[PDB]
C-alpha cells in the first residue's frame, strides 16, 4: 500500500519558548523572542537585535557526548530529548532498532568553531591549541553524527542542507522513508546556532533589520509596509515522524498526519524568488487532498522584496478561497536551518489547541497584501488543516500539508 | 594548591569523574573510561596550565595519574 | 512494478584526472594522485601531502555563475558539465522540467571562506571588507544552490551531507526520487575543497599520514602493517541517475542500474566503526541481488584500525564466497563528502572496461586480511556486479550495489 | 583610466556600452550584488574610502572613471 506517517511527538528550543508548553503561552500571548545584542554591537554590525536562545546549556548533557557537540546540535539534543518522552518511547522501543532512524541538519555547521580552529593554528601554539573536537563541531553533518550516537540510532542518519528550507525538507525526507516502507520511526529536525561569525556576513550583504535597534520586539515586522529585513535567530526543532499502523498499534498520541509534501526548485536567479516555483511546491503539496486549507504558516521573511512574492504565489494558488494567513517570523525572528522543523511545530500546536497566532508588528498592512485574510489578533478556531511553507536561497522551496485523524 | 592536585583536577573535568576516583595509580583508559581522543586533550589541558610544552613522544607515555605527575613536578 | 533507476552519464574531477579518460588511464596504471604541498608544511602542519586537483579553472565558468561559488562548488560544476555531456542531454530535455532535481552535497561547506570573512570582519575596513558572496560560499548547501540556478533545475533541489558518506547518500536519495515516482532524471554527486584550514583540524586529531612526508605517492597505503593515518584529498563527481524507461524511450547509453542501495547507523562509538552497521547495511543493499558480487570497492584509507574492521564484515558477509577486494584511496586519497560518488566512478569505469583496479602500496599485508582476495595488480575480468562502500564520522554507512543491464 | 575593464568583468560584457548616462541595472544588467562588488573592486585598484548613505546615490560609470580621475 501508500503507508501513511503521522506526527507522534514533537520538541522544540526556540526565542519564545525552551519546550511547547512555553511555546504554546507564548504564540497565544503573541510575545516577541527578539533581545539587545552586545555581541552583534560589539563585532561590529549594523543589526543589534537577535532572536537568542534565553537558556544555559552548560552542564545539561553528559560530558562523554557534549564534548563534540557545537551549539546547533545541543538545542536538537535538548529538542529531541523532549520528542522522545512527549511520545512515550522507552529505551527499548526506539534504541539498537533498525527500524528507527534520523534525519537532522543545519544550514551550516558551526562558524564560530571554524574561525576559532584557525586562530589558534596560525598562534605561537600551533597545532596544540587546535584541539581534536573541531571537526565534529564544524562539519555540516555534526548534527545528525553528534545525535545519533548517544541516542543508539542504527536507521538511516545523515542530515540535509538547503538554507532556510533545511528542516523542511528533513521531514519530507522522513515521510518518504516511512512511505517506502524503510523505516518506522523518523527523527526529523535540526538546529542552529547564533553567533557574529555566521550573522556579520549576512549583514555585509545588507539582508539585516538595522533600522529598530532601538526597540528589538519591532525589529520583525513581516507583511508591515516599513520592513527592511529579517531579525537573525537560532534555536533546534525534532519532531517523531511514525508510520501509521505503528503508531496505533502502542496507543500513541497522534498530533496530525502528514497528507502532502511539495518540493521545488526556482531555477531563475540565486537571491531573488520567481514565484513559480512557490506555486508548484504548494500544488504538489495540495494534490490528493480534499479538505481545505484552513491556516496557513507563510514563510514571511520582513524582507523588501521577497515578502511579495509568496503573497502573489498564495494568491494564485487559492484564489478566492483564501486560507488565514500569519507569519510567526515577526515573533522568533529567522532561525534559518531550524526555521522548518519550528514553524511546523507551531503549526501543529495551532492545530492541537484550536487556535491562530497572530502575525503581529502590523502597524500598516502593505497594499499588495490587501485582499487576504492575514490574522493580527489571537482567534479561536476548530483547524484541520494546515500549511507551512519553508523558501531557501538557492531558490528552494518545500511545503507541508498536515491534517488531523 | 599542590602540583599533584591541580593535575588531578584537571583530569577530574577533562574525563568527567569524581576527584577521588582520581587515585595515583589510576590509569586514563582502563580505570577512567578515556577514550582515545580523550588522552589527546588531556595533554592539551595539562600544557595549557602549567605553562609547560610537552613532546609528544613523552606525552604518549602518560598513561596514569602518576606519570602525569611525575612530569610536571620534574619540569 | 517499482521505478528502476540507472545511470546514464557520469562526470569526473579527482587527484587521478579530469574526466573519465583520463580517470581510466590512472585506473588501469595504477598511478598515485598524491604530491607534496607546500601549504600544509608552511601552516605548521605534521603532514604535508594531499591529493590536489591538477587543473586550471580560471576561464572556465562564467563570472555571473562563478561569483557564487567556492572550490568545493566548482569541482562539482565542472563534473556536471561534463555529465549532462555525457548523457547526451540538451537544455530544452532538463532545463526548465519538473521532473529534474539535482541532489549534490558536502562534507561541511567552505572553512577558507568562512575565515576570510571572519579576519576581514575584524580587520581596519570591518563590514566593508566583508564583501556580499561569503554566504554563497560557505554554506553548507553551496554545491546544490550554487548549482541549480545556472543549470535551471525545477526538481527536487538540496544537499545531503554525512562526514564521508556524503555523496553516496546522495546517489541513494536520487535512487528513491525514481523509486517513489517524483523524478525522472536527477543529478547526484558532490564535491569538497583542499586548504589547509580544512586539514589542520583533521592533523590535531591524529589521522593524517605524518612519516611519509618524503616520498608522498607512497603515503596512502590501505591494508599495509606500515599505515599511520587517511591523505587527504579533493575533487567533485556527479551522475546522471535516471528512469529506465525515461532512459530506453531517449535512447540513452546506460552503464549499469543501481539494483541495491543500504544506509545504517551504528549508534556505538562515534570515532570508531563497529562493524555491526557495515554487515546490515551490505545485506540491505544485496538484498534481491541473485547475481553474485564481482567486486567491492572497499572504504579503507590506510587508518590503523579502521582498515580491519571492515575486513571482518566482509567476512560475516560473504562468508567463503568472497569477492574481489581493492581499495582505490591508495591511489587518490580520501576525497571527504565527494569520496562517495568518485569511488562510485571509480566501479562504474571498470565495469564498464572490464577490469579491477589495483590496491597499490602493499608491501608486508597485515593480519585477518589473509583469506580475501585484495586485488593488488590490474586484473582483467568480465564483471556483472560491482560493490562500493562508504562510511563517515558518527557510524553512518552507505552502500551501493550496481549491474549490468542483460 | 583603466575603470571600463574592471567594470567589464565585474558586469559580464565585453568593453562596449560604456557612455555617460548608461545605469548599471537596466543597461549593463547588473545585480544589486554585484553593485556592492563594483564599489569593492575600485578600492582594490585605488586606495580610497566611500561612505555608506552616498554609495546609493552612486549609480552611473562616467561617475567612477570621474571620480578616479581627481583620486
Ligand atoms: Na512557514
Ligand atoms: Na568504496
Amino acid at each position: 500500500v501508500s503507508k501513511r506517517a503521522v506526527i507522534t511527538g514533537l520538541g522544540i528550543v526556540s526565542s519564545i519558548g525552551n519546550n511547547q508548553q512555553e511555546v504554546l503561552a507564548s504564540l497565544r500571548e503573541g510575545r516577541s523572542g527578539i533581545t539587545f545584542s552586545q555581541e552583534l554591537k560589539d563585532s561590529g554590525m549594523r543589526s543589534h537585535v537577535w532572536g537568542n536562545v534565553k537558556l544555559d546549556t552548560t552542564g545539561l548533557i553528559d560530558r562523554k557526548v557534549v564534548r563534540f557537540m557545537s551549539d546547533a546540535s545541543i538545542y536538537a539534543f535538548l529538542s529531541m530529548e523532549q520528542a522522545i518522552a512527549d511520545a512515550g518511547l522507552s529505551p527499548e522501543a526506539y534504541q539498537n532498532n533498525p527500524r528507527v532512524g534520523l534525519i537532522a541538519g543545519s544550514g551550516g555547521g558551526s562558524p564560530r568553531f571554524q574561525v576559532f580552529g584557525a586562530d589558534a593554528m596560525r598562534g605561537p601554539r600551533g597545532l596544540k591549541a587546535v584541539g581534536p573536537y573541531v571537526v565534529t563541531k564544524a562539519m555540516a553533518s555534526g548534527v545528525s553524527a553528534c545525535l545519533a550516537t548517544p541516542f543508539k540510532i542504527h536507521g538511516v542518519n545523515y542530515s540535509i542542507s538547503s538554507a532556510c528550507a533545511t528542516s523542511a525538507h528533513c521531514i519530507g525526507n522522513a515521510v518518504e522513508q516511512i512511505q517506502l516502507g524503510k523505516q518506522d520511526i523518523v527523527f526529523a529536525g535540526g538546529g542552529e546556532e547564533l553567533c557574529w561569525e555566521m550573522a556579520c556576513e549576512f549583514d555585509a550583504m545588507g539582508a539585516l533589520s538595522t533600522k529598530y535597534n532601538d526597540t528589538p520586539e519591532k525589529a520583525s515586522r513581516t507583511y508591515d509596509a516599513h520592513r527592511d529585513g529579517f531579525v537573525i535567530a537560532g534555536g533546534g526543532g525534532m519532531v517523531v515522524v511514525e508510520e501509521l499502523e505503528h503508531a496505533l498499534a502502542r496507543g500513541a498520541h497522534i498530533y496530525a498526519e502528514i497528507v502532502g509534501y511539495g518540493a521545488t526548485s526556482d531555477g531563475a536567479d540565486m537571491v531573488a524568488p520567481s514565484g513559480e516555483g512557490a506555486v508548484r511546491c504548494m500544488k504538489m503539496a495540495m494534490h490528493g487532498v480534499d479538505t481545505p486549507i484552513d491556516y496557513l504558516n507563510s514563510h514571511g521573511t520582513s524582507t523588501p522584496v521577497g515578502d511579495v512574492k509568496e503573497l502573489a504565489a498564495i494568491r494564485e494558488v487559492f484564489g478566492d478561497k483564501s486560507p488565514a494567513i500569519s507569519a510567526t517570523k515577526a515573533m522568533t525572528g529567522h532561525s534559518l536551518g531550524a526555521a522548518g522543523v519550528q514553524e511546523a511545530i507551531y503549526s501543529l500546536l495551532m492545530l492541537e489547541h484550536g487556535f491562530i497566532a497572530p502575525s503581529i508588528n502590523i502597524e500598516e498592512l502593505d497594499e499588495q497584501a490587501a485582499g487576504l485574510n492575514i490574522v493580527t489578533e489571537t482567534t479561536d478556531r476548530e483547524l484541520t488543516t494546515v500549511m507551512s511553507n519553508s523558501f531557501g536561497f538557492g531558490g528552494t522551496n518545500a511545503t507541508l500539508v498536515m491534517r488531523k485523524l | 594548591s599542590t602540583i599533584e592536585e591541580r593535575v588531578k583536577k584537571i583530569i577530574g573535568e577533562q574525563l568527567g569523574v569524581k576527584q577521588e576516583e582520581v587515585t595515583n595509580n589510576a590509569s586514563f583508559v582502563e580505570d577512567l573510561g578515556a577514550d582515545s581522543l580523550d588522552t589527546v586533550e588531556l595533554v592539551m589541558a595539562l600544557e595549557e596550565e602549567f605553562d609547560t610544552e610537552i613532546p609528544d613522544e613523552e606525552a604518549e607515555k602518560i598513561t596514569t595519574v602518576q606519570a602525569a605527575i611525575d612530569y610536571i613536578n620534574g619540569h
